[PDB]
């Protein structure tokens, strides 16, 4: 239902350093990914 | 004479002379009818 | 066989020469094509008898003092009783437009499924029962005369919607306010048919 | 070389540069040119594609219902719609210091929050919605609807699931289908649940899921409906006293044409958009089942386009082969939707403003500008959209043998006839606006104002007096009770749609100036001038004078080189990039009139934008600056008010215009030989050269550059807007 | 009396703007002595304004709620309260003016064409014949439609430089 | 050979190749070729093309009198 | 690399070789021409698309054509 109060202080760090960061992270390699 | 004529003769000149030409046209039927907006006769 | 010219002088018509009511005409260069031609034929016969029906009941509903031809299905805003020379019918509004679709729908079928092309234009038969068609002669000048008369007719309704449209007199008013004072009142003092008069 | 990242390009795969990142970003969804893609394939990307984009369609607006329910004031907002702003989301910045923090917190909320200018608050509050729960119940199951559409396009994906061509082919079913089904029992089902809940609950009585099936929506019960007796259920609508939250002045009626608006809210009733939904259902339901199915009934489209031919070689061949034509190119249908859907969505920004359909949208002003604002920039989006994949359609996808003689052959052979025509309205327009424009300013600055040509717009006022508005005086129709319109309805919807329209508060109708019929001219020049573009990039995209060969080039090729004078910005993309700045162009023309309108509307000074709109002076300091003075105060040494992101969007968006300055400038010599230099020196330094590239770093595609230069403009452009537009609507307002 | 706008004579921010603007010019002539050139000057500049407001009024034109005139530019509306010099005839001349540079250019861009080198002629431009042509449009509309009826005027489709599909 | 494989030098064509810079245009024959080449109307041309050139080879069903 | 294309309306002028900067193009025997020349490019894979064949053609249109596409360490010009 209503989610708690520490919810705007553990999601928008999520997806604002952790979730980015492991999405360049996974890009990174499949860029420079050779055979 | 025809070569200076011909010089005349030449597009920018005679640019310049129908700019004078309408410019001065166009002033003098401004300065003697002095800002009219609608045709009345 | 041409009955006569729009424009005496004027340009012939190469395609339109074995034509009923030939009197040359067409300007505009339209129906060039035989197919449309005969098309044209056809619509323009029977826009010719639709308008001869309305011109004979404008009259009809005006020279027996019976009510404007306009004011005539004045009884169906909201529902009302009709009539025809006092016979009062008691038929509903939505009884006769059915009725009146599914006649016509049938016969605009029937008419549509005569793929006869000569018949499309002239059918003979069953709707000629007196017969007097049986002379080429008086057909051809009995066609001639439909024609003139028809198209008498579409340019009388024409006139006749232009004008109720215009004033609110009706026809038999409208001919004798003609009559009366010609030069005083005609089209051009109506203020509305032509901007400016 | 070969890398996996273009695994759609094997030619962009044996790339050893930066550019084949770029290019396979860019590329990433252009199956028709991958290696190895048949045209079975490509439905079912295309389906799958379209499963993605409905899935992240419903994701994103039960995320919206999601943060307007949570960290939002939306029951409060439904309390007093008039006073309290609406909450978008609650804002979590540990870069915020205290006093932004306390000057962020509005509404009567917690923390730092976004007042909503979406208007979704108005939106669930005129369909029926009340409560939190049900805004968390509906944004869950629009989760479910969105998790089940992406397993549906993986599970549509899967092999022994793909559809079959002719199953993608069948045109005939897939028209019948979504003329029936998508428009017209989805209709009837809106219309349905509006009648069962939206009525009730602007009438004061809460119909939800609990107590249905057990609460009849009208007394008499579904009756008069199997008796034919449709006219009683207009027989008690609402009075013009009437609360929308309560059952204060209420009435027992479902479906009435009831024209005009509220009285109370300022927009239209529940009962007539009811009504006219139904309508529209019907009408598509009946129209929904005439093409030519399996059953022995219907209409076949290829008969139909065969037989539509004028006599007499009116148009040649006629419309032959269009029906081959369109299925066969999936560009053109794409391009006829576009166009379709953007002139919808014109449409929808030219009726809300006019005709406001949700409850207390008309008082709200900032929320109407953006969404107007919004619905105009996609609709140019797409037109410029539908434009393009046209182009892209006559170099792709095009047969002259097929569709010889037809309208399209036509049209392409007198090309050069419509871009004259086009070009030569384009010039006059523009000749004789800039020139009314310059003569008014040069008027007006000399001291003596009345100087100024003013042309009164007497079409648009003739129309408006045609349809009711009586301050314009005149004696045509819906003003004289003798014409057959006036008394045609006469109290059907007249009465209302009268008092609608004479009323000046309301934006439906408005007074039209010799300011405003400038600026609908200048409107008229952009939108002329961008078609002319748009056209003449699409009829001379497969060929030209300079290029006869440009369909062996694609679409989107760079130039011919310097030769013939030079060949630079030739191709079709080239003309689309064209008209993406001018539809900027139009757009920022077709928005600053509906914003200084609206904004004088508002403000009540309707006189200074009939006498500043004349001259440019008028619009550069009437509006561009004394509208401008609280959004440039947001953030000051002085302190700092509620527009402080306002103005620090508005100097980002100048920004990004200024990089896009840089990015359509500038062109790729110059960086190519800086990057070498700059190759060189990462190459010849200590400490430094141990790490290296696996890819060798190159300067950006002039096609590349052109789209980079674009991209960035846009975005400058809109985000500038959106600041300025809700900076001045929403600091003196609300 | 159209388009609900009133007549300027009759109006009075008409008179407004008017006294406006002798108030004003009056205020920057009352800072010089009545012997002095700019004094002339500014009485040359109010007698003008004052020249134009009574010009501007008694002439058909109409102003709404800001005193600024207003112009109709729909035919018939015009000529049925005599608006019609507003811009239906200057329109008109306009379009004899344009007309008449059309067949000007017309006729020097033809009867250039049938000599050695006629992008000689065009960049160096022949005075007398230039003259003689602008003396000889006073009857541009007779000569184009002229053209028209010969078909002189407009070329045939093949031997005209076309693009390729 | 019989006659001649091509028109008469110097009289004007018009040039029926789509693709050319001088469709439906009109040009001089300068010379024609004998030996059996694919385009050996050489035609002169009043006004020059975008790259400066006014000379063009063409084959002999591309070719036209002056209407 | 790049596509060159070279059609029978070459007059083999020998232009397009010399202003060629990176030598693609090569002139080879031939009977179609009065010339008795067609240009050739055997050495496409070095070509990098720079079109100075295409400004030296003097024949309407063009007689060599280069398409771009599939960018390589040479087609890219590159000396790193
Ligand atoms: C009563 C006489 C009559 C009239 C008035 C027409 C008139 C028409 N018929 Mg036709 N028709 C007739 C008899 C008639 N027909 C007959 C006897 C038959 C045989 C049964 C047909 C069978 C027939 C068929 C089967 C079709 C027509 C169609 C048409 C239309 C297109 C004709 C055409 O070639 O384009 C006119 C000629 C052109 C060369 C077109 C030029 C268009 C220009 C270039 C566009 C200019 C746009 C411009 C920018 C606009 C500026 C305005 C600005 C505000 C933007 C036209 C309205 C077609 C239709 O439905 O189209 C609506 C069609 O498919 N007719
Ligand atoms: C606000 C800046 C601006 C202006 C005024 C123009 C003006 C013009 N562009 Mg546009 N354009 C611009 C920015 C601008 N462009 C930008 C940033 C882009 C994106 C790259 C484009 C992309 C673009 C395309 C793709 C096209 C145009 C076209 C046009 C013409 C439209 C025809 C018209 O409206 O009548 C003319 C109106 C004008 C205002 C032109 C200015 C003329 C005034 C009256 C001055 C004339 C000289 C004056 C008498 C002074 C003489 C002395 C002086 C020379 C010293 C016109 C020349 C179209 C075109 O060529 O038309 C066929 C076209 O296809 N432009
Ligand atoms: C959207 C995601 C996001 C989030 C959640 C944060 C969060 C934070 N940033 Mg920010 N930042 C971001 C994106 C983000 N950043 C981006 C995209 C940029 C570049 C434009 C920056 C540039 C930036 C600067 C330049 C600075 C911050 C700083 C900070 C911190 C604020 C000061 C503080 O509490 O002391 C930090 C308290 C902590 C408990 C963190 C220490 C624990 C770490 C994670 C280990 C905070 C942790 C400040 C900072 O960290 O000071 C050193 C600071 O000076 N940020
Ligand atoms: C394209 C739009 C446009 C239009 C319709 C007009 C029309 C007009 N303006 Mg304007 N003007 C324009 C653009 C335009 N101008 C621009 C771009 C500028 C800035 C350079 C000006 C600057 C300007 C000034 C400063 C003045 C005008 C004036 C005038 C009047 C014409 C006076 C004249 O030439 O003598 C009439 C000449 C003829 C009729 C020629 C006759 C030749 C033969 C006999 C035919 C007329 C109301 C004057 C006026 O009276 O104000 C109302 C005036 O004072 N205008
Ligand atoms: C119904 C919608 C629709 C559909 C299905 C398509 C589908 C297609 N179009 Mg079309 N198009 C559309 C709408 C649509 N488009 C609209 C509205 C426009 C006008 C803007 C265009 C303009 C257009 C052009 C000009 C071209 C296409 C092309 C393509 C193809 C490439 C797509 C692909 O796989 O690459 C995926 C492509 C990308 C991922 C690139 C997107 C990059 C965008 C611009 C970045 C977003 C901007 C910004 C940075 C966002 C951040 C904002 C910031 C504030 C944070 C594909 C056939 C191309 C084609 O057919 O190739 C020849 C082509 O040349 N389209
Ligand atoms: C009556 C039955 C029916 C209904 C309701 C739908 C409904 C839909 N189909 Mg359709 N479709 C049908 C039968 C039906 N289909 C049949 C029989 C075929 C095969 C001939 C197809 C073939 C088909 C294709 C090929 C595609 C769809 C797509 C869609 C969606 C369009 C997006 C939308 O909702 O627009 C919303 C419109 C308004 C709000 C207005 C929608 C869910 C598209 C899709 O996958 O989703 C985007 C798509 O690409 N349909
Ligand atoms: C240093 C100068 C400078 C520069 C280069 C910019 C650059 C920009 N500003 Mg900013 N601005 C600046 C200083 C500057 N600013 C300052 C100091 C202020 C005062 C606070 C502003 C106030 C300001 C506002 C209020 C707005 C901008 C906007 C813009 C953008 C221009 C939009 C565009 O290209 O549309 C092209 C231009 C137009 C479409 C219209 C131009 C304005 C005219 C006068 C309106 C009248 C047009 C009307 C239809 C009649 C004309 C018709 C025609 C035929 C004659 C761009 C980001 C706008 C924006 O973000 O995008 C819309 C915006 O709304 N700026
Ligand atoms: C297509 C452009 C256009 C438009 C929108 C109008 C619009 C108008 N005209 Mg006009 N008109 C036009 C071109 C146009 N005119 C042209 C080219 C001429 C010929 C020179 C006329 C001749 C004309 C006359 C003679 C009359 C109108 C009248 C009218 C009004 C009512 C028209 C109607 O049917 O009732 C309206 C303001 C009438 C009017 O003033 O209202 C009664 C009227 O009497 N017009
Ligand atoms: C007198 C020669 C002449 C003539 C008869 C035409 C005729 C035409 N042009 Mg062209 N034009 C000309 C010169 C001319 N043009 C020049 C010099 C230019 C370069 C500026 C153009 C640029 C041009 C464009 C960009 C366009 C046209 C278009 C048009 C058509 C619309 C009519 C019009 O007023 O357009 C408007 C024309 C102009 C604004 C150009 C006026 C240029 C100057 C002011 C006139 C020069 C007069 C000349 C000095 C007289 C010489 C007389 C001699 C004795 C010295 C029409 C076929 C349009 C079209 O395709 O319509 C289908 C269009 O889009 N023209
Ligand atoms: C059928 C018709 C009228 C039908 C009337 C009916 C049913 C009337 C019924 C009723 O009234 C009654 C009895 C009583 C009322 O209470 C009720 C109603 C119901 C109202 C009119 C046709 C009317 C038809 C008309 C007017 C036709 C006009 C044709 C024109 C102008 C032709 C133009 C061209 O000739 C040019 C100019 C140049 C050429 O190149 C080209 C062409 C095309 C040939
Ligand atoms: S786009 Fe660049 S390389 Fe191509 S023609 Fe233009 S300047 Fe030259």
């Amino acid at each position: 239902f209503v989610p708690p109060a520490w919810a705007p202080s553990l999601f928008v760090p999520l997806t604002g350093l952790v979730l980015p960061a492991i999405g360049m992270a996974w890009a990174f390699t499949y860029i420079q990914k050779e055979k | 004479m025809k070569d200076f004529t011909t010089y005349l003769s030449t597009a920018p000149v005679v640019g310049l002379g129908w700019a004078i030409f309408t410019s001065g046209l166009l002033i003098e039927i401004n300065r003697f009818f002095p800002d009219p907006l609608v045709f009345s006769f | 066989q041409r009955a006569g010219n729009f424009a005496p002088g004027s340009e012939p018509k190469e395609y339109l020469n074995d034509l009923p009511g030939n009197f040359n005409f067409d300007p505009l260069e339209l129906g060039k094509e035989k197919g449309t031609l005969q098309r044209y034929r056809e619509a323009e016969l029977i826009h010719c008898r639709w308008a001869m029906l309305g011109a004979a009941g404008c009259l009809a509903v005006e020279v027996l003092g019976l009510g404007n031809w306009y004011d005539a299905p004045l009884w169906a805003v909201t529902g009302d009783k009709p009539t025809w020379f006092g016979i009062e019918v008691p038929f509903d509004i939505a009884t006769i437009l059915g009725v009146e679709v599914v006649a016509m729908a049938v016969a605009e079928g029937l008419r549509n499924d005569n793929q006869d092309m000569e018949k499309r234009l002239y059918p003979g038969g069953a709707f000629d029962p007196l017969g007097f068609s049986k002379d080429p002669k008086s057909f051809e000048d009995k066609k001639l005369k439909e024609l003139k008369n028809g198209r008498l007719a579409m340019v009388a309704c024409l006139g006749f919607a232009g004008q109720h449209a215009a004033t609110g007199k009706p026809i038999l008013e409208a001919l004798g306010d003609h009559l009366s004072s010609p030069f005083f009142n005609n089209f051009a003092t109506n203020g509305v048919s032509v901007p400016g008069v | 070389a070969t890398k996996l990242f273009p695994k759609f390009s094997q030619g962009l795969a044996q790339d050893p540069s930066t550019r084949r990142i770029w290019y396979g970003l860019a590329t990433a969804h252009d199956f028709e040119s991958h290696d190895g893609m048949t045209e079975e394939n490509l439905y079912q990307k295309i389906f799958a594609s379209h499963f993605g984009q409905l899935a992240i369609i419903f994701l994103w607006t039960s995320g919206n219902l999601f943060h307007v329910a949570w960290q939002g004031n939306f029951e409060q907002w439904v309390t007093d719609p008039i006073h309290v702003r609406p909450i978008a989301h609650a804002i979590w910045d540990p870069h915020f210091g205290q006093p932004a923090v306390e000057a962020f917190t509005r509404g009567g909320a917690s923390g730092p929050v976004n007042i909503a200018t979406s208007g979704v608050y108005q939106w669930w509050y005129t369909i029926g919605l009340r409560s939190n729960q049900e805004l968390y119940v509906s944004s869950v199951f629009l989760a479910l609807v969105s998790a089940v559409f992406l397993f549906a396009g993986w599970l549509h994906l899967q092999p022994n699931f793909q559809p079959s061509l002719s199953w993608f082919k069948d045109a005939e079913s897939r028209l019948n289908h979504h003329l029936s089904g998508l428009f017209g029992v989805s209709s009837l089902a809106w219309t349905g649940h509006l009648v069962h809940v939206a009525i009730p609950e602007s009438r004061g009585q809460h119909v939800g899921w609990d107590n249905f099936l057990s609460v009849l929506p009208h007394p008499q019960g579904l009756t008069p409906f199997w008796s034919g007796n449709w006219a009683a259920y207009a027989q008690n609508p609402d009075t013009a006293s009437h609360a929308f939250g309560t059952a204060d002045g209420s009435g027992t009626a479902i479906l009435t044409f009831l024209g005009g608006f509220h009285p109370q809210t300022q927009s239209l009733w529940l009962s007539d958009m009811a009504h006219h939904h139904l309508a529209i259902a019907v009408l598509f339901i009946v129209a929904g089942h005439m093409y030519r199915t399996n059953f022995g009934i219907g209409h076949r489209l290829e008969a139909i386009l065969e037989a539509h031919t004028p006599p007499a070689g009116g148009l040649g061949a006629g419309h032959k082969g269009l029906f081959h034509t369109v299925n066969n190119s999936l560009h053109f249908q794409l391009g006829l939707a576009l166009a379709s859907v953007g002139t919808i969505t014109s449409l929808v920004a030219q009726h809300m403003y006019s005709l406001p359909p949700y409850a207390y949208l008309a008082v709200d002003f900032t929320t109407q500008a953006s969404l107007y604002t919004h619905h105009q920039y996609i609709a140019g989006f797409i037109m410029c959209g539908a434009f393009a994949h046209g182009a892209i359609f006559f170099i792709r996808d095009y047969d002259p043998e097929q569709n010889k003689g037809n309208v399209l052959a036509r049209v392409l052979d007198h090309k050069e006839a419509i871009i004259s025509h086009l070009s030569w309205v384009s010039l006059f327009l523009g000749f004789h606006t800039l020139g009314l424009y310059v003569h008014n300013d040069v008027v007006q600055a000399f001291g003596t104002p009345e100087k100024q040509i003013l042309i009164e717009p007497v079409f648009a006022q003739w129309i408006q007096a045609a349809q009711g508005k009586s301050l314009y005086g005149f004696d045509l129709l819906l003003a004289s009770s003798s014409s057959s319109a006036y008394s045609a309805g006469q109290s059907l919807w007249l009465p209302g749609w009268l008092e609608a329209i004479n009323n000046n508060q309301n934006s439906l109708f408005l007074t039209i100036g010799p300011g405003d019929f400038l600026v609908h001219h200048a409107i008229a020049l952009g939108l002329h001038t961008t078609t002319l573009i748009l056209v003449k990039g699409a009829l001379d995209a497969r060929g030209s004078k300079l290029m006869p060969d440009k369909k062996d080039f694609g679409y989107s090729f760079p130039c011919d080189g310097p030769g013939r004078g030079g060949t630079c910005d030739i191709s079709a993309y080239d003309a689309f990039y064209l008209a993406v700045f001018w539809m900027l162009n139009t757009i920022g023309w077709v928005t600053f009139y509906w914003h200084w309108k609206h904004l004088t509307l508002w403000q009540g000074n309707v006189s200074q934008f009939d006498e500043s709109s004349t001259y440019l002076m008028g619009w550069l300091r009437d509006y561009l600056w004394l509208n401008s003075s609280q959004l440039i105060n947001g953030y000051n040494p002085f302190g700092m008010n509620s527009l402080s992101v306002w103005a620090w969007t508005f100097l980002f968006g100048h920004l990004v215009y200024a990089t896009g300055f840089m990015f359509l400038i500038s062109w790729r010599g110059y960086w190519q030989e800086l990057i070498e230099t700059l190759v060189w020196a990462h190459e010849k330094t200590p400490l430094a050269n141990l790490v290296y590239w696996k890819d060798k770093p190159v300067a950006l595609s002039i096609v590349q550059a052109r789209l980079v230069g674009l991209a960035h403009f846009s975005v400058g452009y809109i985000f500038t807007y959106a600041a300025f537009l809700i900076a001045s609507t929403s600091g003196r307002f609300g | 009396d159209v388009a609900g706008l009133t007549p300027c004579s009759e109006s009075k921010a008409y008179n407004k703007l008017e006294r406006k603007e002798l108030k004003t010019l009056e205020k920057r002539l009352k800072k010089y002595e009545p012997g002095s050139a700019p004094y002339l000057a500014l009485q040359a500049t109010k007698e003008r304004t004052q020249n134009r407001f009574k010009n501007y009024a008694k002439a058909g034109l109409l102003c709404g709620n800001d005193g600024l005139p207003h112009l109709i530019s729909d035919p018939g509306l015009a000529l049925r309260f005599n608006h019609a010099g507003e811009v239906f005839i200057p329109t008109f001349g306009f379009l004899y003016v344009a007309g008449y540079i059309g067949h000007v250019g017309r006729q020097y861009i033809i009867k250039s064409k049938e000599d050695a080198k006629p992008t000689d002629k065009e960049i160096i431009l022949d005075v007398p014949l230039a003259l003689q042509l602008a003396f000889q449009g006073w009857a541009w509309p007779l000569a184009a439609i002229q053209e028209l009826r010969n078909g002189s005027l407009l070329e045939k489709d093949e031997n005209i430089t076309v693009s390729p599909r | 050979k019989k006659k001649e494989v091509g028109p008469k030098r110097g009289s004007l064509v018009k040039v029926l190749r789509p693709e050319s810079y001088w469709y439906n245009q009109v040009g001089k024959v300068v010379s024609v070729d004998q030996s059996g080449i694919r385009y050996p109307v050489v035609v002169r041309f009043e006004n020059q093309n975008y790259a400066g050139v006014s000379t063009n080879n063409y084959a002999l069903d591309e070719v036209t009198d002056p209407p | 690399a790049h596509v060159v294309k070279i059609y029978d309306t070459c007059i083999g002028c020998t232009q397009c070789v010399r202003a060629c900067p990176l030598d693609v193009l090569e002139m080879v025997p031939w009977d179609g021409c009065k010339a008795a020349q067609m240009a050739s490019s055997p050495r496409t894979e070095d070509c990098v698309g720079c079109k100075r064949c295409e400004t030296a053609c003097p024949t309407d249109f063009l007689s060599v054509r280069v398409y771009l596409g599939n960018e390589s360490t040479r087609s890219l010009g590159l000396a790193y």
